[PDB]
């Protein structure tokens, strides 16, 4: 099916510039009525910032216009968002989106997955990953809990998955908290049968792309 | 520009109940018979999903319990019978004029039956300890309603100011919440005591539940 895949996210200095790309597959970019960038900041709701029409015509939200450029590259089936003179206000998740040929055009049926842009003076920092060990023994040989603690990283986000994505049921991955150190910290847990603790291997998958850190941590009874 | 206002900003409803969300536009979004209002559903961690366009047309693939109505400056999204999967923030969006603008969003939560949390406590790992810091973690799993209380105690001394906690969004699998609390201490401080406990208060608990460990013994 049609898919939009974003790149270019991460940490940006105040005054610096960003370049995002949206790679389209399963569909010709030239067939879209329009392509769009839409961002989402906490308590800001969703904000359309730019569009490019099939004939090449561009348009911008005045709330950011002048320091923003939308463009396309037909031959790579990709389109781009370039912004400069960045401020803290510009910290947000940025979505790419496809407009419609019908019913007034400017509704968005197809969205990318979104990529986070963080505007900060701080430097990147990879996480430490620590085991949250199970039980000592089960209660009543019943349901056990185990997890991974992903501590001291910057900026957001980190992704966590268990057993390379083959374990989703009973998984909870909490929102990060910002510590007073200025670094984020997050834990991810999963609940499983305690009779499986001895026979099943459990590995958490931690990825912090801004610091290029990937870790696979096996968690087992101490 | 055209500013859109949704109401309410937040609601909670029993499974199966009818749910209606309102969107008011600062100016009419009507154009030659059509009404250019759109609705999106955004679930945690996902892109918004188009449900309705042109005020009343149900997007392909969207369940028929979703419907849209209205015209001019006033629009309504209706869920005939709220299902657990429908936990999300809902947005209206006008497509009559640029800049295209969204409402501030409406959070819909499912009010389920009372469920007590399962409680788990975790000592810091030896691995972490060598970095000079100790994190103690308390898990409250799969409960409803969201309100819960965590108290940290170290040799029966009530800990205040040295913990932070975090809550997941409502789980559509079963409309429950989970909660994580982390107690942070220096290595030196951690090694100075023996007994670490997590005491949990919640509506589905007739009296508080406590999980603990001894740093020494096990």
């Amino acid at each position: 099916e049609v898919q939009l895949v974003e790149s270019g996210g991460g940490l940006v200095q105040p005054g610096g510039s960003l370049r995002l790309s949206c790679a389209v597959s399963g569909y010709s970019i030239t067939s879209g009525y329009s392509w769009n960038w839409i961002r989402q900041a906490p308590g800001k709701g969703l904000e359309w910032v730019a569009s490019i029409t099939y004939d090449g015509s561009t348009n911008y939200n005045p709330s950011v216009k002048g320091r923003i450029t939308i463009s396309r590259d037909d031959s790579k089936n990709t389109f781009y968002l370039q912004m400069n003179s960045l401020r803290a206000e510009d910290t947000a998740v940025y979505y790419c989106a496809r407009g419609s040929h019908y019913f007034g055009h400017w509704h968005f049926a197809v969205w990318g997955q979104g990529t986070l842009v963080t505007v900060s003076s701080a430097s990147t920092k990879g996480p430490s990953v620590f085991p949250l060990a199970p039980s000592s023994k089960s209660t009543s040989g019943g349901t056990a809990a185990l997890g991974c603690l992903v501590k001291d990283y910057f900026p957001e986000p980190v992704t966590v998955s268990w057993n390379s994505g083959a374990l989703t049921s009973g998984v909870h991955t909490f929102p990060a908290v910002l510590q007073s150190s200025g670094l984020y910290s997050l834990s991810s847990v999963v609940t499983v049968p305690s009779s499986s603790l001895g026979t099943q291997t459990y590995i958490c998958n931690v990825n912090h792309k801004p610091s290029n850190t990937k870790v696979d941590k096996k968690v087992e009874p101490k | 520009d055209i500013q859109l206002t949704q109401s309410p900003s937040s609601l909670s409803a029993s499974v199966g109940d009818r749910v209606t969300i309102t969107c008011r536009a600062s100016q009419s979004v009507d154009y030659d018979g059509d009404s250019y209002m759109n609705w999106y559903q955004q679930k945690p961690g996902k892109a918004p999903k188009l449900l309705i366009y042109a005020a009343s047309y149900l997007e392909s693939g969207v369940p028929s319990r979703f419907s849209g109505s209205g015209s001019g400056t006033d629009f309504t999204l209706t869920i005939s019978s709220l299902q657990p999967e429908d936990f999300a923030t809902y947005y209206c969006q006008q497509s009559h004029e640029d800049p295209y603008t969204f409402g501030q969003g409406t959070k819909v939560e499912i009010k389920r039956t009372v469920a007590a949390p399962s409680v788990f406590i975790f000592p810091p790992s030896d691995e972490q300890l060598k970095s000079g810091t100790a994190s103690v973690v308390c898990l409250l799993n799969n409960f409803y309603p969201r309100e819960a209380k965590v108290q940290w105690k170290v040799d029966n001394a009530l800990q205040s100011g040295n913990s932070q906690e975090s809550v997941t969004e409502q789980d559509s699998k079963d409309s429950t919440y989970s909660l994580s609390s982390t107690l942070t201490l220096s290595k030196a401080d951690y090694e100075k005591h023996k007994v670490y406990a997590c005491e949990v208060t919640h509506q589905g608990l007739s009296s508080p539940v406590t999980k603990s460990f001894n740093r020494g013994e096990c």
